[PDB]
């Protein structure tokens, strides 16, 4: 039932505020059994509660680590709440998760955090943001064998990660697999997003993929049809 | 200050595997109210346990979960391949916020243990090489594309060859990545100039994995 629908992930300054918003569907903030909490995953690291707010009691509470740089707000209009971290230094750096914490009953102190949300990236860093360039990665006699056909689109020099790619507005989803990054030397990553279909669409069928760089508010949409 | 917890776990199928966390007296030796996150790579995590021995609604009876002392356990039985994720373990805890005054709640998380199964049938990667496109090319920028895709066990020795001589410089190789199926994928990145490019036969992908060898091979035309 309980549905949590985070901010669009984003590039922040050095001692800057970072501030992220959680939309609820499904429940109530003004609720009496949960707490609303926001918990960080710093990459290649375990999880950290960061802090939580009770709407009831109006009483919010924090993880000392932070140095009492985090606060938690609620807008009822909209039935969402916010995180806003101040001074961000590179520690800061992560993804961002906000949950929903129930408890087995009111008397009970704790719970545990059934709800998640599907996370926010944050990256802190000075350096500007970049929209990324999209080459269209053509088949051909090379990326075929037999019935099937590899057709990709080769997303290079962006920054900060995530970037969201999808093949015809998100309706062709069989046999679409997009890889990890790389980390060029220059600080700009790159990706490829490759497509496996039939070999008897390619003339017929089009593909359209549709690349989206939230950091930097960019969205291309690249045809890619056979060499010619 | 997160609760201890071995970086990894292994078991075979069908066995069960347990996953011991560490706390202390203000968490998990004190509070009842201990928890399990499932977190596969890399979507978000999903409970599993809580109030140390309770499933949430929709988890099989394979997950089970107890506590003794400051210590709780997560035992998973009748393992599966599809039980191949992070699992963290969380407590309710409580600490000063400054220096004095009323403790404020808080909860703290474990480093996660990573579970591997054992006797996963090897699988030999899908390999593609693409050349640079016409637009790249009139960018002024030229890469090779090889992408290796769906090999198990995440071992994978990736060359790139000029013609028929290797190649080390404007090489850029991801390292693998798991995938749903528990298989693993991974990408590389041949960076030249369009005069590199046209000025040579051929560009060759060379991929080992597990005794078995695939090169790729493409030329500018």
């Amino acid at each position: 039932q309980v549905q949590l629908q985070q901010s669009g992930p984003g590039l922040v300054k050095p001692s800057q505020t970072l501030s992220l918003t959680c939309n609820v569907y499904g429940v109530a903030i003004s609720n009496e059994d949960y707490y609303w909490t926001w918990i960080r995953q710093h990459p290649g690291k375990g999880l950290e509660w960061i802090g939580d707010i009770y709407y009831n009691s109006g009483t919010t509470h924090y993880n000392p680590s932070l140095k009492s740089r985090a606060s938690v707000s609620v807008d009822l209009s909209r039935n969402q709440f916010t995180l806003k971290v101040t001074s961000v230094t590179t520690a800061d750096a992560a993804v961002y998760y906000c949950a929903r914490e129930a408890s087995t009953k009111i008397t009970d102190d704790g719970g545990a955090f059934d709800f998640w949300g599907r996370g926010t990236m944050v990256t802190v860093s000075s350096a500007s943001t970049k929209g990324p360039s999209v080459f269209p990665l053509a088949p051909s006699s090379k990326s075929t064998s037999g019935g099937t056909a590899a057709l990709g689109c080769l997303v290079k020099d962006y920054f900060p990660e995530p970037v969201t790619v999808s093949w015809n507005s998100g309706a062709l989803t069989s046999g679409v697999h997009t890889f990890p990054a790389v980390l060029q030397s220059s600080g700009l990553y790159s990706l490829s997003s490759v497509v496996t279909v039939p070999s008897s669409s390619l003339g017929t069928q089009t593909y359209i993929c549709n690349v989206n760089h939230k950091p930097s508010n960019t969205k291309v949409d690249k045809k890619v049809e056979p060499k010619s | 200050s997160a609760l201890t917890q071995p970086a990894s776990v292994s078991g075979s199928p069908g066995q069960s595997i347990s996953i011991s966390c560490t706390g202390t007296s203000s968490d998990i030796g004190g509070y009842k109210y201990v928890s399990w996150y499932q977190q596969h790579p890399g979507r978000a995590p999903k409970l599993i346990i809580y109030d140390v021995i309770k499933r949430p609604s929709g988890i099989s009876d394979r997950f089970s979960g107890s506590k003794s002392a400051n210590t709780a356990s997560l035992t998973i039985s009748g393992l599966q391949a599809g039980d191949e994720a992070s699992y963290y373990c969380s407590s309710y805890t409580t600490k000063k916020t400054s220096f004095f005054g009323p403790a404020t709640r808080a909860y703290v998380f474990g480093s996660g243990t990573q579970v591997t199964v054992l006797g996963q049938p090897k699988a030999n990667p899908t390999v593609t090489l693409f050349p640079p496109s016409s637009e790249e090319l009139q960018a002024n920028k030229a890469t090779l594309v090889c992408l290796i895709s769906d090999f198990y066990p995440g071992a994978v020795t990736v060359a790139w060859k000029a013609d028929s001589s290797p190649v080390k410089a404007g090489v850029e190789t991801t390292t693998p990545s798991k995938q749903s199926n528990n298989k693993y994928a991974a990408s590389s990145y041949l960076s030249l100039t369009p005069e590199q490019w046209k000025s040579h036969k051929s560009y060759s992908c060379q991929v080992t994995h597990e005794g078995s060898t695939v090169e790729k091979t493409v030329a500018p035309t």
